[PDB]
RNA sequence: GCUUUACUGCAGGCUGUCGCUGAGGACUCUCACUCCGGGAGGAGGACACCGAUAGCCGGGCA
RNA sequence: ACUCGUACGGUCACUGAAUCCUGCCCAGUGCAGGUAUCUGAACACCUCGUACAAGAGGACGAAGGACCUGUCAACGGCGGG
RNA sequence: CGCACGGAGGCGAAGAACCACAGAUUUCCGAAUGAGAAUCUCUAACAAUUGCUUCGCGCAAUGAGGAACCCCGAGAACUGAAACAUCUCAGUAUCGGGAGGAACAGAAAACGCAACGUGAUGUCGUUAGUAACCGCGAGUGAACGCGAUACAGCCCAAAC
């Protein structure tokens, strides 16, 4: 599949949202990311 | 005495006799070759244009507009109806057709207001209607004492809402007392009953 | 067209608008169909002058049959913007009234012959 | 029940329209002021598709290039004229005023100046028999007399590829293809195998029609099929 | 869901009538209107179309 | 839409290559044509009625029906004595 | 020094944080308006429809949104009638168009406790399940008046 610029920002910030919640998040709120994406499980919109 | 004006109404009392009969199978010719909503420059009845609100003023536009004669051009049901909504042939719309004429007219004209219309005969199959427009933003009309209510906001879109003439006599608006009880103060207050 | 029932020569109609002009500056005119219609009922009219381009024709009409049940003559004129300034303005008139001449009584009653002549 | 195929052929979809962009020329008659000083040679003879017949390429006088309904005999670098003082000789178009009587004619007009509507198809042709300063009585392929004008422009001798009826299909892939090229639904399923709900002589155990198949012309459609006001049915009596 | 000479109705078709619509129970005409023609112009013509109504038919449909 | 189409066309149906063939029936039903006469709505028109109106009746009478004819490769029929 | 309590660091007595008002900035798509496009792209833009017009997009207007409310149009069926067709559900559901902060209505060709009477309009209470409608079945259903709320009356067309 041949994609755009548009789709490819898009795929770009939807890659940066798929990682976790930092180390120091956890210390800092005294103590989980709920938009946990797998490529082949979870399906993305387009 | 007698005013010119009183002459133009005279004639058309009876549009299919005297001189004006004889100026309707020539006008309606070439209206018949003219579009839905024609701009005119000058109202054919002057008389009825005037009485009705109509200045020689910047902003005061007039147009001519022609309608299909006849009932609904209703389509039949594709689901089930019981019998008394089974018809097609004998339903008639509740908007008269010089209401439908000043409204294709308001729509080819988008910034200005209607006024009032008026009829200007028919042939075997159309009616023509002269619907008097008015620019609420020109300051001709801003200014003029007659005329300047049309410019406040609660009258945008006049003719959509019924506010026009042939609106309030078409909503069954006419009389004060008996029979108008399920049209004043609207239909839609008296559970559209009128 | 529907109210003219008689054909105007060019010369004819310069003779007039002549008569007119003259008219103005001496004794009086009437500008205007609504002041024409109220100068042929109240009698005061000795000429009346009314346009061929009016559109719509309703505003002209009952000229012809109006002045032929009066007495009063009437005339023809081409263009409405020429009857406009004849009358003294800048806008064009449909019809024009001469209320009392002045300096043109010969002229205007020899045209009212010259048209009673055309029919 | 549900629409017969007959209602869904108006609807004028892809299934039931003709193959258009595939078609060659809409064959019509040249426009002349007056005088006939227009005239040409064949080109070529090219089949068109959608009457299977030829048709020849014509180029004219005046730079242009016109596919017309060839009539039999015509070939390349033959000269056509077309019309009032046109030669009475095969191919040449001029009024039924002007063409003798006798003389087989095609491509015959309605309406002069129409462009041609009748006798059109492979091999038919109309012919001209009654002269009159009125009427130009023409006798169409079907054996109808039709009165007509005699300004009426028609193109002289017998439409081409006579005979085209004559061999059988034999097989139902021939008239697959011819089908192909023309605005119609095949193949036709008869409507006594069909189910009540799709056709009116559909139903029953066993096919036969419901009801008498002749059908009165005030029928509406969705029951007008089968005979269509038929004045008799059957060979004998 | 389907069927029909079940009950009741609704489209659709045919037909009379009214309007458009005009000049001189059969008939002429040209000007509305229609169609053909690029156009000049040709054909048709107060009919047809369209709007309204009336009778007949009308499981096509509810 | 059919249709860049025009009866050697294309629409609507039935039968279902070839070969030998395809009888009799039009009373009913359907379709179609005709029709003296009969039947046949509304508008206009005429009588009555009403100072008008409702309404009652009459004359004229379209398609349709009656009646007559054609038609079964049209629905279908082809027995008892 | 947001939620948000870490680590490093920083800002604040030049009065920060914080709150109120006002202003600056305010990418792309979006009514989306130069043209095209799944938020990007291609070579000056009120696109489209209008009004006025120096007839030049020069000056203006419309478009779209909004919780419901409001006004103008289109308009069911289940259901009830112990079936069902009128009736009923109901001018409801739903659909098309549109306004405002409220809408609509509104200064009698009114009413008609008939009078020597009332006096623009909405709305609230009542009149009243009354009059009226209806396979006169099931069901349907006002008004004048009265008591209140609030009150406010005017402009053209024509004559001259
Ligand atoms: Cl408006
Ligand atoms: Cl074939
Ligand atoms: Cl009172
Ligand atoms: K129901
Ligand atoms: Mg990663
Ligand atoms: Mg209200
Ligand atoms: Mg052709
Ligand atoms: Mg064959
Ligand atoms: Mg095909
Ligand atoms: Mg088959
Ligand atoms: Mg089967
Ligand atoms: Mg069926
Ligand atoms: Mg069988
Ligand atoms: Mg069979
Ligand atoms: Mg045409
Ligand atoms: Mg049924
Ligand atoms: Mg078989
Ligand atoms: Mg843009
Ligand atoms: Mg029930
Ligand atoms: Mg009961
Ligand atoms: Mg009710
Ligand atoms: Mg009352
Ligand atoms: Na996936
Ligand atoms: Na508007
Ligand atoms: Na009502
Ligand atoms: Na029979
Ligand atoms: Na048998
Ligand atoms: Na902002
Ligand atoms: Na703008
Ligand atoms: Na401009
Ligand atoms: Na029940
Ligand atoms: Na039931
Ligand atoms: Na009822
Ligand atoms: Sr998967
Ligand atoms: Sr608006
Ligand atoms: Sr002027
Ligand atoms: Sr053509
Ligand atoms: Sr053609
Ligand atoms: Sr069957
Ligand atoms: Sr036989
Ligand atoms: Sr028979
Ligand atoms: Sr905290
Ligand atoms: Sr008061």
């Amino acid at each position: 599949g041949k994609k755009s610029k548009a789709t490819k920002k898009r795929l770009a910030k939807l890659d940066n949202q798929n990682s976790r919640v930092p180390a120091w998040v956890m210390l800092k709120t005294d103590r989980r990311n709920h938009k946990r994406r797998h490529w082949r499980r979870n399906d993305t919109d387009e | 005495a007698r005013s010119a004006y009183s002459y133009i109404r005279d004639a058309w009392k009876n549009p299919g006799d005297g001189q004006l009969a004889e100026l309707q199978w020539q006008r309606q010719q070439e209206w018949r070759n003219e579009g839905a909503v024609e701009r005119i420059e000058r109202p054919t009845r002057l008389d009825k244009a005037r009485s009705q609100g109509y200045k020689a003023k910047q902003g005061v536009i007039v147009a001519r507009v022609s309608v299909r004669k006849g009932s609904a051009r209703k389509r039949r049901h594709k689901a089930g109806r019981r019998s008394k909504r089974q018809g097609v042939t004998r339903i008639t719309r509740r908007k008269d057709i010089q209401r439908v004429a000043e409204e294709r007219a308001s729509r080819t004209f988008p910034n200005l207001r209607v006024l009032n219309s008026y009829s200007v005969g028919q042939d075997g199959r159309q009616k023509w209607h002269e619907v008097i427009l008015i620019d609420p933003n020109h300051p001709a009309i801003q200014n003029d004492d007659d005329l300047s209510w049309i410019c406040a906001d609660d009258q945008a879109d006049r003719v959509f809402r019924g506010l026009t003439g042939a609106g309030r006599r078409n909503r069954g608006l006419s009389g004060k007392g008996k029979g108008s009880e399920k049209t004043r103060p609207s239909l839609r207050s008296n559970g559209g009953k009128g | 067209p529907v109210y003219v029932d008689f054909d105007v020569p060019a010369d004819l109609e310069d003779d007039a608008l002549e008569a007119l002009e003259v008219a103005r500056d001496t004794g009086a005119v009437k500008k205007g169909t609504n002041e024409t219609t109220k100068s042929i009922e109240r009698g005061s009219a000795e000429l009346v002058f009314v346009a061929e381009d009016v559109q719509p024709e309703e505003i002209v009409m009952h000229i012809p049959e109006l002045a032929d049940e009066k007495g009063v003559p009437f005339i023809f004129v081409e263009q409405q913007d020429d009857l406009g300034h004849a009358a003294g303005l800048e806008v064009g008139s449909a019809a024009a009234a001469v209320t009392d001449a002045g300096e043109a009584d010969a002229d205007v009653e020899d045209i009212a012959d010259k048209v009673e002549e055309l029919r | 029940g549900r629409r017969i195929q007959g209602q869904r052929r108006g609807r004028g979809t892809s299934t039931f329209r003709a193959p258009s962009h595939r078609y060659k020329a809409d064959l019509e008659h040249r426009k002349v002021e007056d005088g006939d000083v227009i005239a040409g040679t064949v080109v070529d003879i090219e089949h068109d598709p959608a009457r299977s017949a030829p048709v020849a390429a014509v180029e004219f006088e005046d730079g242009d290039r016109r596919l017309i309904l060839a009539p039999e005999g015509v070939g390349v670098g033959d000269e056509l004229q077309v019309g009032v003082s046109a030669e009475i000789a095969p191919g040449n178009t001029l009024p039924l005023a002007e063409i003798p009587e006798g003389v087989p004619v095609c491509n015959v007009e309605s309406s002069p100046g129409d462009g041609g509507k009748f006798a059109r198809a492979s091999g038919v042709n109309a012919q001209l028999l009654t002269h009159d300063r009125n009427v130009a009585v023409v006798k169409l392929p079907s054996g109808e007399m039709k009165r007509l004008d005699p300004q009426c422009r028609a193109t002289i001798g017998v439409v081409a590829g006579g005979g085209r009826t004559d061999k059988p299909f034999v097989k139902a892939g021939n008239k697959h293809h011819k089908m192909k090229a023309r605005g119609t639904k095949w193949p036709n399923v008869r409507g006594v195998a069909m189910n009540a709900v799709d056709h009116p002589f559909g139903g029953g155990g066993r096919q036969h029609p419901g009801k008498p198949k002749s059908i009165s012309r005030n029928a509406p459609p969705g029951r007008k099929v089968g005979d269509i006001a038929s004045k008799r049915t059957g060979r004998g009596g």
